[PDB]
C-alpha cells in the first residue's frame, strides 16, 4: 500500500541532464533503502542506482558517476539526477523501495525517459470509428510515451492500448476499445490520450462514420 | 522460507530473550561462538542457545532451544578498540530436556576445519545470521540470512596489525552476518567452519578457527 | 562476472501447468538476497519472491521460491492466466546486472479468433494529410499471426506497422494493432482497404473496407 511516484521522466538531449522526482508515501522513508532501476525498450532492466535510507548511494556501473541518486528524508522524495544522458539511458525509470541487496518492495508505476536529440512532437490522436470495436490512432508523438484512457478512466476492459512504434521517428500508437453493439455510439467513448512531455492531453470522441 | 536448513549449524545465541550473537553447531553438545559477545555478560545461565532457528523472534519450528551448560570463553580475547583476539567462545549446550542437540535437516554440526587448514583469499565461504541492517529490509531480518562473502586476505586486511593471522577477513560485494555467527568456506568440498565472526557484518574479520582447534580441542573434549 | 542467466528467456502453457522459471547464476550467489521480481505488462515489477524463497506480500501461495548457490527458480505451482508475466532474478551479487532477462511466462490458453477489427482513416488524419487504415487484431492466441494489408485485393506490405499487447492478463490473449500508414493521397487513390489475420481456422478473417462506398 505504499505508493511510488516518480516524476520529472521527460524528453532530453544526450548528453543532456534530468532529474527524476520520486515521492514516497505510506512507508516510512528514512527506514527504507531506495533504488532506481530503469528497464529498457528492449525491456531488460537495469538496476540505475540505490541510496539507503541514510543517502549513501550505489550505482549501477551503468550510470555511475553521471548518475546521483538523492533523497530528501524531510520531504519523502527519491531523486534520480541524471546527467551526461547517452541514448542508453532512454528508459522506464522505476522508483524502488529497498534496495538491492534485500530486494526491491515496492515500485513506482514508472517514469518514462527517451534519451534523443529529437524535438517533442505530441501525439496528434485520431478516432477510429468502424459488438463495435474502438480506436485511438495516437501518431506523430514523440517522446514516449503517451497515456491512453477510455471515458477518463471509466473503459478499462475492452481497451487494448498497443505499445507505440517508430516510425519517421515518431511513436504511433493505438487503442482498441470494444464495447457491446448497445454501448455505442449511444453512450459516448473517447480515447483520452495524454502525451505529458509535449503536456498534450486529447480526449477524442469516436463519432461514427455515417 | 526457512533457509538454517541450509547452514544448519548456525546457532542464534540470545540472552535471556534479546539476540546477542550468532554460532556454529561443531558438536552437538558444543556451540562454537565469539566470546566478544558473551565476555559483557559472562554467564553460561544468561544465554540460550537455538538451533534449527530460522528466524530472529520467531520460534520456527524445528528450532532447539538449549541453555548453555558450559560458557568459555578465550582466556585470551582480547577487545581492542577495533579488532578482537581470540574471540572464539565455546559453548556446551544442554536442552531444557538435559540434551546436547540431535541433528536434523534443520539442525546440524558444522564440520570443524583440517587440522590447521585456510582457504585461499578469494574463496567462496558463507556468513550465516540475521545481520544488523540499516536501510530496512523485511528479511527484516528476522529471518536468518546465509551471506557468500569471499575471503580476502592478509596483507589485504584496511585496519592496520588486525592480521592477527588468527583471524580471516572476509568482504561482499556489496559491503550482514552476526558476531559470533559462523563463516563456512567450503573446504576439500565438504562444508568446514572457517571462522568465527569477531569483527565486521571494510570487510569482516573472522577469527581463524583453525587456529583455535588445539583450544577447541582442549575445552570440548 | 557472475550473471542471472536465466532461462528460458521465455516460457509458456496452460494455467493449472506447474511452471518454473530457474535463475541460474553461476559463480553461485547467496540466497538470502536472491530476488524474483515480477512485471505485469504494462505495470510494474512487483516484489515477487525475495530471498529466493519468499513471497513478497500478495503473491499468491501459487508461487514458490526454490533454489541456493548458482542455481536458483521461481514456481508457480498452478499457473493462473493472470501470471501472464514477465519474472526477473535479482540478486546483489551479480555484477554487473544484478537483474536476470527475465522468463516471460507466456501462459498457454485456448486458441483465439482475433477479434479483427478494420479502420478507415480518421476525418483528423485526411484533414492532417495523414492516412491511417488502422487494423486491431483483438484477443487471438497465440501470440503467432500475421496481418495481410490487402488494397483492392493487393496486398500492401510496406506501410505497415504493428503492435502487440503483451499478453492479457485477464484472458491470456494478445491483441494486436496493425497500422496501415497510407500518404493522404495513396489512400485517397483507392476504395478497398483490407488488413486480414491468419492456423486453427485455416482461412483468415477479413476485415475489410473501402473509402467513399456507404
Amino acid at each position: 500500500q505504499v505508493k511510488l511516484q516518480e516524476s520529472g521522466g521527460d524528453l532530453v538531449k544526450p548528453g543532456g541532464s534530468l532529474k527524476l522526482s520520486c515521492s514516497a508515501s505510506g512507508f516510512t522513508f528514512s527506514r527504507y533503502a531506495m533504488s532506481w532501476v530503469r528497464q529498457t525498450p528492449e525491456k531488460r532492466l537495469e538496476w540505475v542506482a540505490s541510496i539507503t535510507n541514510g543517502g549513501s548511494t550505489y550505482y549501477s556501473d551503468s550510470v555511475k558517476g553521471r548518475f546521483i541518486i538523492s533523497r530528501d528524508n524531510a520531504r519523502n522524495i527519491l531523486s534520480l539526477q541524471m546527467s551526461s544522458l547517452r541514448s542508453e539511458d532512454t528508459a522506464m525509470y522505476y522508483c524502488e523501495r529497498g534496495e538491492l541487496t534485500y530486494a526491491m518492495d515496492y515500485w513506482g508505476q514508472g517514469t518514462t525517459v527517451t534519451v534523443s536529440s529529437a524535438k517533442t512532437t505530441p501525439p496528434s490522436v485520431y478516432p477510429l470509428a468502424p459488438m463495435v470495436t474502438l480506436g485511438c490512432l495516437v501518431k506523430g508523438y514523440f517522446p514516449e510515451p503517451v497515456t491512453v484512457t477510455w471515458n477518463s478512466g471509466s473503459l478499462s476492459s475492452g481497451v487494448h492500448t498497443f505499445p507505440a512504434v517508430l516510425q519517421s521517428d515518431l511513436y504511433t500508437l493505438s487503442s482498441s476499445v470494444t464495447v457491446p453493439s448497445s454501448t455505442w455510439p449511444s453512450e459516448t467513448v473517447t480515447c483520452n490520450v495524454a502525451h505529458p512531455a509535449s503536456s498534450t492531453k486529447v480526449d477524442k470522441k469516436i463519432v461514427v462514420k455515417g | 522460507f526457512t533457509t538454517i536448513e541450509n547452514q544448519p549449524w548456525f546457532a542464534a545465541i540470545y540472552r535471556r530473550v534479546t539476540y546477542v550473537c550468532g554460532g556454529s553447531l561443531i558438536s552437538p553438545c558444543w556451540v562454537i561462538s565469539a566470546t566478544h559477545c558473551f565476555i559483557d555478560y559472562p554467564k553460561k545461565e544468561d544465554y540460550i542457545v537455538y538451533l534449527g532457528r530460522s528466524r530472529l523472534n520467531s520460534n520456527t519450528q524445528g528450532e532447539m532451544k538449549f541453555e548453555v551448560e558450559n560458557l568459555i570463553l578465550h582466556k585470551d580475547y582480547s577487545a581492542d578498540t577495533l579488532a578482537h583476539h581470540n574471540d572464539i567462545a565455546l559453548l556446551k549446550i544442554r536442552s531444557k530436556e538435559g540434551r546436547c542437540a540431535q541433528p536434523s535437516r534443520t539442525i546440524q554440526t558444522i564440520a570443524l576445519p583440517s587440522m590447521y587448514n585456510d582457504p585461499q583469499f578469494g574463496t567462496s565461504c558463507e556468513i550465516t545470521g540475521f545481520g544488523k541492517e540499516q536501510s530496512t529490509d523485511y528479511l527484516y531480518p528476522e529471518q536468518l540470512k546465509m551471506t557468500v562473502v569471499k575471503l580476502i586476505s592478509h596483507r589485504e586486511c584496511y585496519y592496520g596489525s588486525e592480521v592477527t593471522t588468527k583471524m580471516l577477513c572476509a568482504a561482499d560485494p556489496q559491503w550482514q552476518g552476526d558476531s559470533g555467527g559462523p563463516l563456512v568456506c567450503s573446504l576439500q568440498g565438504r562444508m568446514t567452519l572457517t571462522g568465527i565472526v569477531s569483527w565486521g557484518r571494510k570487510p569482516g574479520v573472522y577469527t581463524r578457527v583453525s587456529h583455535f582447534l588445539p583450544w577447541i580441542r582442549s575445552h570440548t573434549k | 562476472d557472475i550473471e542471472l542467466t536465466q532461462s528460458p528467456a521465455i516460457m509458456s502453457a496452460s494455467p493449472g501447468e506447474k511452471v518454473t522459471m530457474t535463475c541460474r547464476a553461476s559463480s553461485t550467489v547467496s540466497f538470502h538476497y536472491l530476488h524474483w521480481y515480477q512485471q505485469k505488462s504494462g505495470a510494474s515489477p512487483k516484489l515477487w519472491i525475495y530471498a529466493t524463497s519468499n513471497l513478497a506480500s500478495g503473491v499468491p501461495a501459487r508461487f514458490s521460491g526454490s533454489g541456493s548457490g548458482t542455481s536458483y527458480s521461481l514456481t508457480i505451482s498452478s499457473v493462473e492466466t493472470e501470471d501472464a508475466a514477465t519474472y526477473y532474478c535479482q540478486h546483489y551479487s551479480a555484477y554487473p546486472r544484478t537483474f536476470g532477462g527475465g522468463t516471460k511466462l507466456e501462459i498457454k490458453r485456448a486458441d483465439a479468433a482475433p477479434t479483427v477489427s478494420i479502420f478507415p482513416p480518421s476525418s483528423e488524419q485526411l484533414t492532417s494529410g495523414g492516412a491511417s487504415v488502422v487494423c486491431f487484431l483483438n484477443n487471438f492466441y497465440p501470440k503467432d499471426i500475421n496481418v495481410k494489408w490487402k488494397i483492392d485485393g493487393s496486398e500492401r506490405q510496406n506501410g505497415v506497422l504493428n503492435s502487440w499487447t503483451d499478453q492479457d492478463s485477464k484472458d491470456s490473449t494478445y491483441s494486436m494493432s496493425s497500422t496501415l500508414t497510407l500518404t493522404k493521397d495513396e489512400y485517397e487513390r483507392h476504395n478497398s482497404y483490407t488488413c486480414e489475420a491468419t492456423k486453427t481456422s485455416t482461412s483468415p478473417i477479413v476485415k475489410s473496407f473501402n473509402r467513399n462506398e456507404c
